[PDB]
Order: structure tokens, then C-alpha cells, then sequence
RNA sequence: GUGAAAUGCGCAGAUACCGGGAGGAACGCCGAUGGCGAAGGCAGCCACCUGGUCCACCCGUGACGCUGAGGCGCGAAAGCGUG
RNA sequence: AGCCUACGGGCAGGCGCCGAGGGUAGGGCCCGUGACUGGGGCGAAGUCGUAACAAGGUAGCUGUACCGGAAGGUGCGGCUGGA
RNA sequence: CGCGGGGUGGAGCAGCCUGGUAGCUCGUCGGGCUCAUAACCCGAAGGUCGUCGGUUCAAAUCCGGCCCCCGCAACCA
RNA sequence: UGGAGCCAUGGGGGAAUCUGGGCGGACCACCGCCUAAGGCUAAGUACUCCGGGUGACCGAUAGCGCACCAGUACCGUGAGGG
RNA sequence: CUGGCCAGGGUGAAGCUGGGGUGAGACCCAGUGGAGGCCCGAACCGGUGGGGGAUGCAAACCCCUCGGAUGAGCUGGGGCU
RNA sequence: CUACGCAAUGGUCGUCAGCGUAGGGUUAGGCGGGACCUAAGGUGAAGCCGAAAGGCGUAGCCGAAGGGCAGCCGGUUAAUAUUCCGGCCCUUCCCGCAGGUGCGAUGGGGGGACGCUCUAGGCUAGGGGGACCGGAGCCAUGGACGAGCCCGGCCAGAAGCGCAGGGUGGGAGGUAGGCAAAUCCGCCUCCCAACAAGCUCUGCGUGGUGGGGAAGCCCGUACGGGUGACAACCCCCCGAAGCCAGGGAGCCAAGAAAAGCCUCUAAGCACAACCUGCGGGAACCCGUACCGCAAACCGACACAGGUGGGCGGGUGCAAGAGCACUCAGGCGCGCGGGAGAACCCUCGCCAAGGAACUCUGCAAGUUGGCCCCGUAACUUCGGGAGAAGGGGUGCUCCCUGGGGUGAUGAGCCCCGGGGAGCCGCAGUGAACAGGCUCUGGCGACUGUUUACCAAAAACACAGCUCUCUGCGAACUCGUAAGAGGAGGUAUAGGGAGCGACGCUUGCCCGGUGCCGGAAGGUCAAGGGGAGGGGUGCAAGCCCCGAACCGAAGCCCCGGUGAACGGCGGCCGUAACUAUAACGGUCCUAAGGUAGCGAAAUUCCUUGUCGGGUAAGUUCCGACCUGCACGAAAAGCGUAACGACCGGAGCGCUGUCUCGGCGAGGGACCCGGUGAAAUUGAACUGGCCGUGAAGAUGCGGCCUACCCGUGGCAGGACGAAAAGACCCCGUGGA
RNA sequence: GGUUUGGCACCUCGAUGUCGGCUCGUCGCAUCCUGGGGCUGAAGAAGGUCCCAAGGGUUGGGCUGUUCGCCCAUUAAAGCG
């Protein structure tokens, strides 16, 4: 039956993606603990 | 007079339709004023909060002028009574001689080519508006103004209507739909006679549905929730309250007196 | 308030009196062994729409009349439905 | 395919329609009977009150309406077959 | 059978806790009013205080034992 | 909350300029201390991403999660895990 | 917020049109018309009963059967809590 | 895509591949996005708010499968093509020339611009015929040289033409409005014109012309290449849910915005400038392979699951996207070969019987489409209705009535009516395809729900009542600003309960709640200070502190039931007996009314009677000593509805007496690949008995050669899960 | 005796699935039939009671989840554990 997920690149972008990181200060803090910690991907990559 | 229907389905055994005649010549709006995207949603920025709102046929906004100060003296035709989906009372579509078209609650009585106006002038008689103090004690007016200035906001359902018992000061005496006895600044305009489509409370919606394309959700009983959705809900199988009617907020729901008691808008009502 | 009482109302200021206001129903005297209507029934005053009926003149039609199963309408009060 | 023929034809025979009646199904009218139940009639002994007839001790009566162990009470209008 | 309330003139209730006093309405008996019965009126009689024991100077009354009456509760498998 | 001063102050009231004003644990009186409602000021002190030096520190299941192309493979929508 | 989708049948409301009827009416007939959380039933939505499956094809599936199917309908995309 | 490959990946194999190594391959002014528009929403000048972080927020800006915008038909590659090529046809910008005109906005107006259902007239897509046109060929196996059989008879196309439609009145005056700036809109007034014409804009046909063009045969690994003919390229018919489109009608629930685009004028500038022509130039960025109902996406897998839009041919069947077969096209599901056991699954048949099966007809059967007769109680007159129960159904020939298209006549399609007759067991001859009825309970009804054990009598529902709320409403969210409510205004909005409809919904304000009470009682801070204390030589500075004045709340007074709630006990009494209409007494705030009643409620209980059965703890009808109904946590009914729960019949059955046979997929044998939970170690028998009281393992006795394979499930207190029950913990939620 | 209701709380709570049915049984005898037998208030036929003896038998339905009962129709009997 339908899973949980459901691929759609716009979606991912616009949630999880490196300009709305910056804007909640929740958010930022998320790239501040993932470069501290020396992620190779700050944000969850998609083209 | 309310269309009836042989019960050639359930539900359309006791569904009852407005009469339509009252409108007639005009059904599309006037693309000029009333064209206004009216915003849906039955809540504000995230929650909701007003229960059970939502759905409903799509619906544009007439833009009508609930203060009709605007042009003195300027009379106008009315050109037609259309239909409104967002108000119980119909529209009437008046042509002002000034050329400009504007929209006024279409009162019980108006009819088509019928000339009408508003100021302390004008004459008494169904449709003109005047500031209360100018008008006969007791005649029956609609659309009326609480302070000066400040737009219609006072009997404007269909077929409702306050009436004019007395003046006291710079101050009229009105008996508003309510029942109630409030002083009214003598200033406030008020269209002569009764709102109208007075028939709009023997609707009878009919079937669930209806109450659905009037946006309307279905309401659930408190009882039938549980403890944590409401205080009338729990118990095991069918139960009563459990003492004393509340909402799911937890105010007592029969008889507890709400309004502000402070509230200087007081000493201004009696009823 | 009654036969007499009590219940009840009232010192939180009633009853009794004056002033103002709201509201609903009914229309005193005239008024009668009176009038009108087919019956039920109809009473302040005003206007509008309207039925019946009586008198006079012998003008017109020329038996066109009477009753009336069924049908149709009306029909006190109480009662029923929506407001 | 039979039998007779005066070789046209007739007869037996075969097929079909109709058909007494039998069958299936569903209706209509009438009769009988049924746990229990409604009201009725008559009662030489019971229980309860007293509604009505004399202002019958609240004039009676009546259509209707609600109520009451019961008769009945009360409201609304009506009658006089009461004053 | 486990908690608790209860048996008082013929009927129905007081009195018991704050032991020495049996009260109330009805009924029953006598007498009036009426022609007579009710109703009303006047006057009386009637109670082992369920039962056997116990405490006390004295027990309906306080303490226990069964005898009956009424009301709760008899849950989780 | 105590006999509860001292220091700070949200609310209300609301002075004085050295005969001024705060404190010395309620409050008075003595005796004494100090000058509020403006500001700055090294050093001694803390820490260790980084560089170096030592080690009765480990020696590839230990030592950092990673001695190795590891915050990777892989897992999770994601934060994150690893 | 903005788009999309719902084979084919069936029943035959109101309105109209004509006739009848009456003082006028109400009303009544046909014909027309094509209403409805109407009917049967695909897609589509669902999940009633039974069987199977139970280290499955499958961490909810398969077959048969069944419910809705112009609506309080189903659905893509873009959003919000 | 291609060339080399096969360790691994592929559930086997593998020379193959979605796999390894390598090299190629994706071409646009017109297709889709962006140098355009706005939606929800997001962001956010001003502005508001907030301890910080940050929350709001007008304009603006962002934001699209919506609006807007110029490409159609063919040809080529191993792999791209509305992208390259060919033919035909367009769009913007810039410059120049000519001819026009008050040109000119971020501003004004118009327009864009809109629902649902049903639909007219034309077309087109698509499809079926043809005696006609063009073709290689073919007469087999008894017959046919035949109007034979077989294959194909189109596509695109500017202007101009036609055929259908769509939009729209033309004037001249005034003018308080369009936050007047307008010659434009908008309103008034009046010559003209009108179920039009004219002017425009689409679609369709035609069009110079350009493409395409089979079956079969020959070559051929692959993919295809000549063939093929100078191919023909025509006539009828069916015909859209698509086009003309902004068409029409009906209806209530009353159906986006913005830009492009017309137009009006403002500043400005008129040697500007726009407008129409005609030339010559200019025209960017990103996507374009391949998969795409699936082995390439979401499901750990080449997973029987899930995934939006379009096309989706033919014959037949009443219709259809249904069903059966079938085109084009695509596949035979990445382990096979044998056997012919039990047993399992899925499937077919069955003598006589026909529910006896069983908790239950669970399951399976029966019935099934269409046409025609014909259909009951009851009913809210719609319905119940497909009630029931019957008959018809194929093929042949004759006769005959209407329609559409043609042309009124011919073929071609589309509905019919009447006669004769033929063959089978059987004519919806296969596939799709209701079993019916009677009677109860609950719920009115369609609907909703526990994703993954409950679809229900639960929720919702129209509707009824109560109650709050006069608008900066009440109420909800938020610290706030603000927002919803609502751009609503008591015929409205919130809360609560009941739950279509019918007939109804009694009595009790003692207690609780809410509502009303300018008096009293009590009552905090604070006001007030009689009076008292600590210190000082003191003026003083400090403390306590009674009267009395002091809100709401509570007390108190009264109301209120579709507010929370409640709605009696014991005795006696009437011709046999029963029973008690009646009476007595105690108590209460008041003692349960109508209507129902062994019920979704009745313990005793399978109550007692009736009914149905041969037999009935269930079921239906009654009675009423209702353990323990009862009126809006509604009461009693009710047509219709229900995959709801009960009881009966008829029909028919493998449910059963009671089982038998047959089929296919497994099971079994061979070849290939090859798991799992579990597991103290094992050399692991029966009976009595013993033992922590249920022994393969102790005792005694008995039995027993070593080892497997197909089977069965009594035991190993078999597996699985540190029992969900129970108690415990001064555990948790 | 160990089939009922219990009492006790000894193995089992890191699990000993708890009624009824169905299927398949097997054993005990305190025997329901059938076979032997003694008394009898045994004339006969039919019974009563006790003794020996399980070898084999020990029906089909209605009702209820039922075990059990009651009932219908039979039977040699419609046994109890
Ligand atoms: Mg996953
Ligand atoms: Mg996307
Ligand atoms: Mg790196
Ligand atoms: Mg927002
Ligand atoms: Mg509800
Ligand atoms: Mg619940
Ligand atoms: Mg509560
Ligand atoms: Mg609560
Ligand atoms: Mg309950
Ligand atoms: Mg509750
Ligand atoms: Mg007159
Ligand atoms: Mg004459
Ligand atoms: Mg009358
Ligand atoms: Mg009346
Ligand atoms: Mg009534
Ligand atoms: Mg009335
Ligand atoms: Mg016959
Ligand atoms: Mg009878
Ligand atoms: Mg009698
Ligand atoms: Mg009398
Ligand atoms: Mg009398
Ligand atoms: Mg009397
Ligand atoms: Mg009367
Ligand atoms: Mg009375
Ligand atoms: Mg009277
Ligand atoms: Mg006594
Ligand atoms: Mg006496
Ligand atoms: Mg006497
Ligand atoms: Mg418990
Ligand atoms: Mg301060
Ligand atoms: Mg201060
Ligand atoms: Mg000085
Ligand atoms: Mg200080
Ligand atoms: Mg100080
Ligand atoms: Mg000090
Ligand atoms: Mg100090
Ligand atoms: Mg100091
Ligand atoms: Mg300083
Ligand atoms: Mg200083
Ligand atoms: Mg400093
Ligand atoms: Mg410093
Ligand atoms: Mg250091
Ligand atoms: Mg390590
Ligand atoms: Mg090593
Ligand atoms: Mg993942
Ligand atoms: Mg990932
Ligand atoms: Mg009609
Ligand atoms: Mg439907
Ligand atoms: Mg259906
Ligand atoms: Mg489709
Ligand atoms: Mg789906
Ligand atoms: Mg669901
Ligand atoms: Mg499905
Ligand atoms: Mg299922
Ligand atoms: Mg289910
Ligand atoms: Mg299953
Ligand atoms: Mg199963
Ligand atoms: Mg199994
Ligand atoms: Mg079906
Ligand atoms: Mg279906
Ligand atoms: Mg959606
Ligand atoms: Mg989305
Ligand atoms: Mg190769
Ligand atoms: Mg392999
Ligand atoms: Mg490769
Ligand atoms: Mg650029
Ligand atoms: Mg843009
Ligand atoms: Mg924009
Ligand atoms: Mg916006
Ligand atoms: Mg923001
Ligand atoms: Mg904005
Ligand atoms: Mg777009
Ligand atoms: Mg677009
Ligand atoms: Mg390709
Ligand atoms: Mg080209
Ligand atoms: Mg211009
Ligand atoms: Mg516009
Ligand atoms: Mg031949
Ligand atoms: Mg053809
Ligand atoms: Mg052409
Ligand atoms: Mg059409
Ligand atoms: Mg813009
Ligand atoms: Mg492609
Ligand atoms: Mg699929
Ligand atoms: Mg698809
Ligand atoms: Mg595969
Ligand atoms: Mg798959
Ligand atoms: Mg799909
Ligand atoms: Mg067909
Ligand atoms: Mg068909
Ligand atoms: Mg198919
Ligand atoms: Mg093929
Ligand atoms: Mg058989
Ligand atoms: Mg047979
Ligand atoms: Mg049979
Ligand atoms: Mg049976
Ligand atoms: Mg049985
Ligand atoms: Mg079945
Ligand atoms: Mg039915
Ligand atoms: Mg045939
Ligand atoms: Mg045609
Ligand atoms: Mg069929
Ligand atoms: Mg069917
Ligand atoms: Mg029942
Ligand atoms: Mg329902
Ligand atoms: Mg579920
Ligand atoms: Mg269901
Ligand atoms: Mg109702
Ligand atoms: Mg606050
Ligand atoms: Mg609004
Ligand atoms: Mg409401
Ligand atoms: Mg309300
Ligand atoms: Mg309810
Ligand atoms: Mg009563
Ligand atoms: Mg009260
Ligand atoms: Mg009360
Ligand atoms: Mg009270
Ligand atoms: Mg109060
Ligand atoms: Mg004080
Ligand atoms: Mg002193
Ligand atoms: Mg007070
Ligand atoms: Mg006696
Ligand atoms: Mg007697
Ligand atoms: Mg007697
Ligand atoms: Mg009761
Ligand atoms: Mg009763
Ligand atoms: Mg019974
Ligand atoms: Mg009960
Ligand atoms: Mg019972
Ligand atoms: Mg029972
Ligand atoms: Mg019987
Ligand atoms: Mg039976
Ligand atoms: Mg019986
Ligand atoms: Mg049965
Ligand atoms: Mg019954
Ligand atoms: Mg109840
Ligand atoms: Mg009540
Ligand atoms: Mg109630
Ligand atoms: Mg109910
Ligand atoms: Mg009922
Ligand atoms: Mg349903
Ligand atoms: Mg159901
Ligand atoms: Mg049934
Ligand atoms: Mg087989
Ligand atoms: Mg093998
Ligand atoms: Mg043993
Ligand atoms: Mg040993
Ligand atoms: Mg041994
Ligand atoms: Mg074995
Ligand atoms: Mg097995
Ligand atoms: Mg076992
Ligand atoms: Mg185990
Ligand atoms: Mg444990
Ligand atoms: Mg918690
Ligand atoms: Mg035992
Ligand atoms: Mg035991
Ligand atoms: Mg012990
Ligand atoms: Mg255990
Ligand atoms: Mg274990
Ligand atoms: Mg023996
Ligand atoms: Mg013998």
C-alpha cells in the first residue's frame, strides 16, 4: 500500500534545505552542530 | 412563500426552498463594486478557532454601503434586487443620478425603478436613510447605526428590524431586534422600514448536506468525546452530564450570564 | 382576601395619591320587549372596497317560475399546524 | 407406410385449435374458532361516595377541551327545557 | 452467612443517644344529637415494651445470646 | 518571615547639599565608619581549536567514533544516528 | 488555492404547452420536460462474509462475495495547523 | 546505443543482462520553465507587539498543472528530434523609409472573468461498408476463374474562397460619479436601427504545392534495405464526452485574481512620440538520453502491494470503458526434468434424501440479461416493486408500418408489426448475469468510524428545546500586537442536549447549579487612631493598637427542570374464595402521570398461558409481584432505508446421512541454488513406584539388532513472548 | 472411592491455553442392554432384589454455547466414571 515516503524535490527544498535552515535560529543552529561536527552535507542533497 | 418538493427522494420530503421571485432581473453581479475575492478558512494564523467551519460552494463578496451619509441628497434609482450569498437579507442595486452604483441590504417593500435617497431631508418613507433623530417616533427602520459615523451594524438579517419609541437628549430610544431597549445617538443613520426575505427563517435545509454547501460541519456532541476532549465526555455507555452543562472549555453552558459587567456601553441599554 | 380565615404581598419601603412611559385586549353612556344578516353571527370613530333589503313611479322583458337527492360554499366555542 | 375405389375419392391413421378436469401462484367476499382484552345488558346479597330531580343545598343542560377512585370538576362559548 | 436499621395498647409512629416520667392519631367500650346510621359532641378502659439471661439501688431505655422483619454488599479470575 | 538589618528594586508617596546623607543586624541614645544616585583602569585568574615537551597512558574488541580516503559507508523525511 | 475525473442503462419531480372544469378558482387529464445526499452497474472510492496466506508475494497481501458510485463524491498539484 | 567481458549481482544456468571496462549519445525565437501575471500562502517598506530569541503586518515582492504567449506535415541516427533536414506558416524586439495621428502611465475605464445539471445546429477525431480505383499473387482437400480470396485506397497546406458558429446596437447633447485631471466609463434626455445587417474573431471544408503510400515476393544475424506500382488515393454510412465556446435552457448552494489586450486622458513633448505598411538586421538562459501501473518510481529484494493525466481499434451481446475472442503492439511472469501416494490448496460431477449439518444454511448451491403479462398488507401516496408468480428468447422464407441521410426514387444505417416453417436435451445454447417470502429488535433516511482483530444499535445528520451574545458581541488562539467570529449584526453568532416524521413529554426548587435581591449578617488591603510600649535630659524618633468607615465572595431572601437531579413505608377493608375501588397511620422537597413492560432492561426464570414444531431455554402474541421501564442521558409508535442482531417458511444444494471419483498447483523422485526459529551436553524405550508432590536420565521389572525415508501429532510440563490475569513495589502513566 | 463443592498453597507466573462441540480413542466396574445364577409377597407372561460377568453393544431429532436437562420418535439398551 502507500508508504511514508513520497520523493518530491520541491518539498525536500523548501523543508529541509539550506535557505530555510537560516532562517529559525532552530534551524541555524542545526548547520552550526553539523559543520562543528564536520558533516560533508549541511543539508540533505537533491538536484 | 417557500418552494416545497413531493418527496420523490427522502430529505426532499422536507426541504423547502427560498421564493425566488423577490430577486428576479439580475442574477450575476455587478462586476463593478461587489467583485471582491472574499478570503476563506475557519481560523486565524494556524488554529482553528471556530469549530466546525469549512466547505461550502465557492462565494464571491458584494461590497454594499452600510453608510449611507456618503452622498446627501443624491438620489438614486433602484436598478434591481439581486441575490447574496453572504447575508441572510437580499441586495438591492441602486443607480445613483450622481452615475455612481453602490449596494444597500434591499429592504422589505423596495421594488424596481422606485427613486430613493438619504439626509435629515429626506422624505419618510421605505428605503430613504436619516439620522434616527429625524425620523417619526415609531416608525419601523433597519440597517441602523450604534455611533455616529461608525456604519450600519444594528437589524440587518433578513426580516429584521428595530422600531423607534421615544427620544430623551441628543439621545433616540430604540427596541432592537433582541427585544432589548437601547439609547441610540440621534446622529446614527437608519433606513426607513424592515429588512426583508422575511421568510428566510421557514427554510428548512433539508437533508445533511445543504447545511454542508453552507460551509457548515457537522457539530459533535460533547457527550460522545472523551474526558481529555471535553467534560461532558467519558462514562461507561450512554450518560447525563454529570452535573451542570458546560463547554468543552469548561464554563457552564445553561444560563451563565457572559457580557462584560464593567462595560461602560451599559447605561445605554434596558432589556 | 373571606362566612370567618389562611396562603400570599409588605419596613429590601407594599397598599393609598400624583407625574411620565410601554403594551395588549375590550369598546362605557347612547342601548332598547331596537337594528342587520341565510345561518353561525355582527356594537368606539374615520375612510375605502362590497352584499343583501325596503319605499315611490308603472317606464322595460314577457312565465324567464317554485323546490331541490348529489355537488359546491359558509359555518359559535373549544381544538390542531407554521409564524 | 396400411384397407376399399366407379383412379375424382373415401376410410384408418397423424398434426393443430378448443376443451371437462387436475396442478401452481397470487387476490376478493363470507363463516367458524383463538391466549388475552374493550365496552355493553341484567342483577332481590355486597364496598364507595351523592352527580341529577325542590336555588337538590355550587341552576341544569350542552359542543369542546384538560383533569380526577367514581358519580364528576373546571375553562371557552351556547340553550332555557332556570331565576 | 458479612456490615446496619428494627420489633412499644387492635393498626400506624414517638419515647431509647442525655436509665427512675410509656406520648400521638386512629380504632374499641359507655352516653348524648337524629325518626335512624354516619359525621360531630362528652367520658372512660387498653401496652409481658419480641425472648432468655446480664450491669445496677432501679432497665422499654445500657451489655451480650439466639428468634423473626427490612435494607446494603456477595468483587478479580 | 525570623527580632530581619544590609545590597538590588516592580508599585506608591517623596527630601536635603556638609546643621547634608548611608552604615555598624529590629528600634532609640551615645560612640565610631563611609561619602550613594556618572564613567575607565593593567597585573595576579579561567579555558585549550592550535604548536611543543613529558608519561609506573593504550597498543588495533585497547586508545578518539576515525592508526586505514570517517563524521565516510550505511540507517533516518528530518533533527539525528553511525 | 488551483486543476482533473465519474461507461452505459433505469425511474420520470417542478415547471411549461394543450384540453377539461368553475362566476373566477382550486383541481384534473394527456403531451413536453429532465429534478434527485433517487435506482441497476464499470472506471474510481471502499473493505461486508468466507476461504487462503501466517519464517507470507505482502511488517495487512490474494481469490470469491459484498457497499458507494452527481455527491456530506473521488483525485493531481500548490499551501497552513 | 555500441564494442569487448562473466568473478560478483540475476533466487538455477548464462555465451545473456537493467551487471564489469571503455567509447559514443540529449541540438529549439515557435515544445516546457525563466528575461510576463496573479491564487492560497510566504515574505515584508511603513506601522504595531514582545525579557532575548522573536510574533504580527498596508503597499510591494515571491509563489502555478490557473491566466497570457508565435509550429504543422514528413525525412533521416546504433542512440535526439514540433530541437537537425525538407516543404509550408509565424512571433517578438532594433534600425531605416513611406504613409498616418495629440502622442503619451506605475493612473481612470473596459476587458480578461469564470458555477452545477441538461442540452441545439453544424463540423472534426475515430470507425464500418463499396459492385468502384490500384496491387503483387492464389484456385489447395470434394466444390468455386467467381460482383472470387487477400492487401491499401490518406496526411499537411498561407492568401482567397465558401459552410457553420461566437462576440457586438449606431447618434448628438448635457453630467453633481469613476477619491474629476479625461474626447473613455458611468448615469439621465431624444432622430434614428432592432427575436437583423454590417464590422470583426474563431472552427471546419477547399485550396498553389509538398509528403506519405500494403499485402506478397527477393536479400536478410542484428536494425531493416529494394520491392512499388507513373500505386490508387474515390463514393456511401455511423459519429463523439472533442471543436465552433464567451452557444442555449433550467437551477440554488450563487460560482478566483492579476498582467497581456483595447480605450481615456496626467505630467511631459510635440524636429518628440506612438499607429499601419515595407525592407534589412537581432532573438539569450535552463530541460530534452532512457524507465515511467514498473525489474529503472515508494515498498531492505528483478517484492502477486501502492502511483496523477491522454489514446485505447474490430465482431458479437439491449447499452457500455462490461463480457468473450481478436488488430497493432507486447508478453509465456530468470530453476528445470519426472512420477501420478497420503495429505493441503483451487476446481468439476454425484444415486436416494434435501438442513437431518451447525452457535448460524457458515460455505456452496438456486436465481440471474432483455421483452410481455401480472403483482399483496401497509404507506408519509413518492413508495412497497425487479414484490411475488408466470410466458417469450435460436435459425429460414413470405408479407408489411415508421425514422435518418440522400432528393420525395436508389443503396446505407435506425426502431418495429403480422404469417408460415426448421433443428437440438437445451436458443441471454459460451462469458458477463438478484434466490424469494413472512415476522420481530435497533437506528428514520444517503453518509461517518476504531490506517493494521469491532462498520455497529456507535458518530454525523436535517429537525426540536435550552442558554449566552447589542457588536471593539459572546466565544476561541495569542504574554502582546493581532486574528478567527465576520468585512457577519439576534430570521445572526457561540455553547449544550435531544436527534426525520406522528402523538406526547407529567409531579418535586429541600440539597447542587445558574438567574434576580441599592436591606441586613460576616468579610481583605487600606482609612482611623481611643489607648499602650522602647528609648532619650529632652524637643522627638521608633514600634504595637480598640471604636468606627471598608468590595467581591459567602450567609440570607426569592426564582428556575428540554438546569445537576429526585419521583415512599406499614396495616385493614366487598356474597365461597381470591383481589381491594375504599380507609387508617408514619414519612417526604414531592412520592413515577401517559405510554410501554420476563424487554438490547426480569434476579427467581426454561415465569404462566396462546402461537409456530413430531418435539421450540430462542422466536412471535398475551398476563404484569417492573429484583432493577418511563417521557428531550426523551416516552410510545412509524412508511421507506440497512453488507446491523433475532425467528420462521418455500426454492436449491456435498452442510449433512456418508462418502466416491476426476482435474490442475504442491507434497514424493532426479539435476541446479539453498534458508529458519531452536540448540547445557546426549550414548534421548514401556510399566508400576519414587522424587519439589506429572521422569528417557532414580528403583524394580518388562521390552529392545545398527541406520534411515514417507507419514501422524500423545509426550519431551515442545517453540515463541523475563504472564496481558492475580498480588507485590511506600514503581509509572 | 477420589467423579462434586471446598480446604491447604507443594512444582509450574523468563507462560502448565481455562468451557462446549468435532475427530480419534483407551481404561475402570460401583453393569444400561445381551449371557449364568440365588431369593421373591416367583402361578404363567411380566417384574422386584441381590450375585457372577464388560466380550461386544449402548440410535436419530427439537431447544440452549452449553455440560446437563426436558421433549419428539424409536430401542435389546439408549450405563455411570
Ligand atoms: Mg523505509
Ligand atoms: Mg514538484
Ligand atoms: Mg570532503
Ligand atoms: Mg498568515
Ligand atoms: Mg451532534
Ligand atoms: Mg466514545
Ligand atoms: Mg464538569
Ligand atoms: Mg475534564
Ligand atoms: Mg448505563
Ligand atoms: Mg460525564
Ligand atoms: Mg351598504
Ligand atoms: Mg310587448
Ligand atoms: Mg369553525
Ligand atoms: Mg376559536
Ligand atoms: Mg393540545
Ligand atoms: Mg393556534
Ligand atoms: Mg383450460
Ligand atoms: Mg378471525
Ligand atoms: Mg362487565
Ligand atoms: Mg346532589
Ligand atoms: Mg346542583
Ligand atoms: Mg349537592
Ligand atoms: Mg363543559
Ligand atoms: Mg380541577
Ligand atoms: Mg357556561
Ligand atoms: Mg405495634
Ligand atoms: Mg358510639
Ligand atoms: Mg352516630
Ligand atoms: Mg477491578
Ligand atoms: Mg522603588
Ligand atoms: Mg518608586
Ligand atoms: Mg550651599
Ligand atoms: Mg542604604
Ligand atoms: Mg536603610
Ligand atoms: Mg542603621
Ligand atoms: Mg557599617
Ligand atoms: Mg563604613
Ligand atoms: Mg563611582
Ligand atoms: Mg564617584
Ligand atoms: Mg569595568
Ligand atoms: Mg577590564
Ligand atoms: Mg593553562
Ligand atoms: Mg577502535
Ligand atoms: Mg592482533
Ligand atoms: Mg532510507
Ligand atoms: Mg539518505
Ligand atoms: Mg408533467
Ligand atoms: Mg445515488
Ligand atoms: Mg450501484
Ligand atoms: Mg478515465
Ligand atoms: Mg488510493
Ligand atoms: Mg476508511
Ligand atoms: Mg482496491
Ligand atoms: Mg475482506
Ligand atoms: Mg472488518
Ligand atoms: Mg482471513
Ligand atoms: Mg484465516
Ligand atoms: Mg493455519
Ligand atoms: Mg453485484
Ligand atoms: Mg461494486
Ligand atoms: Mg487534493
Ligand atoms: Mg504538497
Ligand atoms: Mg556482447
Ligand atoms: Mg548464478
Ligand atoms: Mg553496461
Ligand atoms: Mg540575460
Ligand atoms: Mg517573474
Ligand atoms: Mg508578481
Ligand atoms: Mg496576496
Ligand atoms: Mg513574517
Ligand atoms: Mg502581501
Ligand atoms: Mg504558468
Ligand atoms: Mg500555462
Ligand atoms: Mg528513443
Ligand atoms: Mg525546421
Ligand atoms: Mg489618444
Ligand atoms: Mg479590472
Ligand atoms: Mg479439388
Ligand atoms: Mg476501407
Ligand atoms: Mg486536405
Ligand atoms: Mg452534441
Ligand atoms: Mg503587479
Ligand atoms: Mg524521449
Ligand atoms: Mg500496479
Ligand atoms: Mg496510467
Ligand atoms: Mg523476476
Ligand atoms: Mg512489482
Ligand atoms: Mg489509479
Ligand atoms: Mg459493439
Ligand atoms: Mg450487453
Ligand atoms: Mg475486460
Ligand atoms: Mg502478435
Ligand atoms: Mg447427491
Ligand atoms: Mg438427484
Ligand atoms: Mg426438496
Ligand atoms: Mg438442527
Ligand atoms: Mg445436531
Ligand atoms: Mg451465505
Ligand atoms: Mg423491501
Ligand atoms: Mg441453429
Ligand atoms: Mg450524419
Ligand atoms: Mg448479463
Ligand atoms: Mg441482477
Ligand atoms: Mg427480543
Ligand atoms: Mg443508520
Ligand atoms: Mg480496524
Ligand atoms: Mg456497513
Ligand atoms: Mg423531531
Ligand atoms: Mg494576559
Ligand atoms: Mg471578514
Ligand atoms: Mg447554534
Ligand atoms: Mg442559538
Ligand atoms: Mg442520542
Ligand atoms: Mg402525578
Ligand atoms: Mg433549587
Ligand atoms: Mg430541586
Ligand atoms: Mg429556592
Ligand atoms: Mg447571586
Ligand atoms: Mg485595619
Ligand atoms: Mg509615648
Ligand atoms: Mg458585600
Ligand atoms: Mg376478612
Ligand atoms: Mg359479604
Ligand atoms: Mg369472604
Ligand atoms: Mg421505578
Ligand atoms: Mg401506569
Ligand atoms: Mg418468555
Ligand atoms: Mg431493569
Ligand atoms: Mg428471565
Ligand atoms: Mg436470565
Ligand atoms: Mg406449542
Ligand atoms: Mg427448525
Ligand atoms: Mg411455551
Ligand atoms: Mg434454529
Ligand atoms: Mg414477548
Ligand atoms: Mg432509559
Ligand atoms: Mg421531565
Ligand atoms: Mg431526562
Ligand atoms: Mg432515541
Ligand atoms: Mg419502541
Ligand atoms: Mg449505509
Ligand atoms: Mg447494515
Ligand atoms: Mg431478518
Ligand atoms: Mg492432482
Ligand atoms: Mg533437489
Ligand atoms: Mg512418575
Ligand atoms: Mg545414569
Ligand atoms: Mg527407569
Ligand atoms: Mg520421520
Ligand atoms: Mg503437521
Ligand atoms: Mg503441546
Ligand atoms: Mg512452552
Ligand atoms: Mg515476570
Ligand atoms: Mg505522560
Ligand atoms: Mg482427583
Ligand atoms: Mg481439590
Ligand atoms: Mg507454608
Ligand atoms: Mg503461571
Ligand atoms: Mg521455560
Ligand atoms: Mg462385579
Ligand atoms: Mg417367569
Amino acid at each position: 500500500m502507500k508508504r511514508t515516503w513520497q520523493p518530491n524535490r520541491r518539498k525536500r527544498a523548501k523543508t529541509h534545505g539550506f535557505r530555510a535552515r537560516m532562517r529559525t535560529p532552530g534551524g541555524r543552529k542545526v548547520l552550526k552542530r553539523r559543520r562543528q561536527k564536520g558533516r560533508w552535507r549541511l543539508t540533505p542533497a537533491v538536484r | 412563500a417557500v418552494k416545497k418538493f413531493k418527496p420523490y427522494t427522502p430529505s426532499r420530503r422536507f426541504m423547502t426552498v427560498a421564493d425566488f421571485s423577490e430577486i428576479t432581473k439580475t442574477e450575476p453581479e455587478k462586476s463593478l463594486v461587489k467583485p471582491l475575492k472574499k478570503t476563506g478558512g475557519r481560523n486565524n494564523q494556524g488554529r482553528i478557532t471556530v469549530r466546525f467551519r469549512g466547505g461550502g460552494h465557492k462565494r464571491l463578496y458584494r461590497i454594499i454601503d452600510f453608510k449611507r451619509w456618503d452622498k446627501v441628497g443624491i438620489p438614486a434609482k433602484v436598478a434591481a434586487i439581486e441575490y447574496d450569498p453572504n447575508r441572510s437579507a437580499r441586495i438591492a442595486l441602486l443607480h445613483y443620478v450622481d452615475g455612481e452604483k453602490r449596494y444597500i441590504i434591499a429592504p422589505d417593500g423596495l421594488q424596481v425603478g422606485q427613486q430613493v435617497v438619504a439626509g435629515p431631508d429626506a422624505p419618510i418613507q421605505v428605503g430613504n436613510a436619516l439620522p434616527l433623530r429625524f425620523i417619526p417616533v415609531g416608525t419601523v427602520v433597519h440597517a441602523v447605526e450604534l455611533e455616529p459615523k461608525k456604519g450600519a451594524k444594528l437589524a440587518r438579517a433578513a426580516g429584521t428590524s428595530a422600531q423607534i419609541q421615544g427620544r430623551e437628549g441628543d439621545y433616540v430610544i430604540l427596541r432592537l431586534p433582541s427585544g432589548e431597549l437601547r439609547k441610540v445617538h440621534g446622529e446614527c443613520y437608519a433606513t426607513v422600514g424592515a429588512v426583508g426575505n422575511a421568510d428566510h427563517k421557514n427554510i428548512v435545509l433539508g437533508k445533511a448536506g445543504r447545511s454542508r454547501w453552507l460551509g457548515r460541519r457537522p457539530h459533535v456532541r460533547g457527550a460522545a468525546m472523551n474526558p481529555v476532549d471535553h467534560p461532558h465526555g467519558g462514562g461507561e455507555g450512554r450518560a447525563p452530564r454529570g452535573r451542570p452543562p458546560a463547554s468543552p472549555w469548561g464554563w457552564q453552558t445553561k444560563g451563565l450570564k457572559t457580557r462584560k459587567r464593567r462595560k461602560p456601553s451599559s447605561r445605554f441599554i434596558i432589556a
